[PDB]
């Protein structure tokens, strides 16, 4: 096993393909971008519940306000 | 210039008398009762507050 893990490396030194790292297929960065999209609409959406209160209005009509 | 930088009491009154108050009473609940036209009142919204 240790000569095996001492010629891997040296294959993939002398090799031009190597991979540029040691870790195998990494599948978790679409979790995060979804979760961030998540948490920034979940933000987006949890102002305008406090910032629309939206007691009343005072619109000026012609005839009557004026 | 007051058509201009304020709303005109016909617009007023159409949606008043015809679109708002035939929803509902007292509270002015919701408004999925109503016609197609309601896209016509979102556009008077944006019309008037873009006015005002």
């Amino acid at each position: 096993k240790l000569k095996l893990d001492a010629y891997h490396l040296l294959e993939a030194s002398q090799s031009e393909t190597a991979a540029k790292s040691a870790l195998s297929d990494l599948n978790w960065f679409s979790d995060l971008a979804d979760i961030y999209s998540g948490q920034q609409t979940m933000a987006e959406m949890d102002v305008a519940l406090k910032a629309q209160g939206e007691q009343k209005l005072s619109y000026p009509i012609q005839g009557k306000n004026i | 210039f007051l058509d201009t930088f304020t709303v005109k009491a016909t617009e007023a009154q159409e949606i008043k008398t015809i679109v708002d108050k035939c929803h509902k009473g007292n509270t002015f609940d919701f408004h999925a009762l109503s016609d197609e036209e309601l896209r016509r009142l979102e556009q008077l919204y944006s019309t008037v507050n873009n006015r005002v």
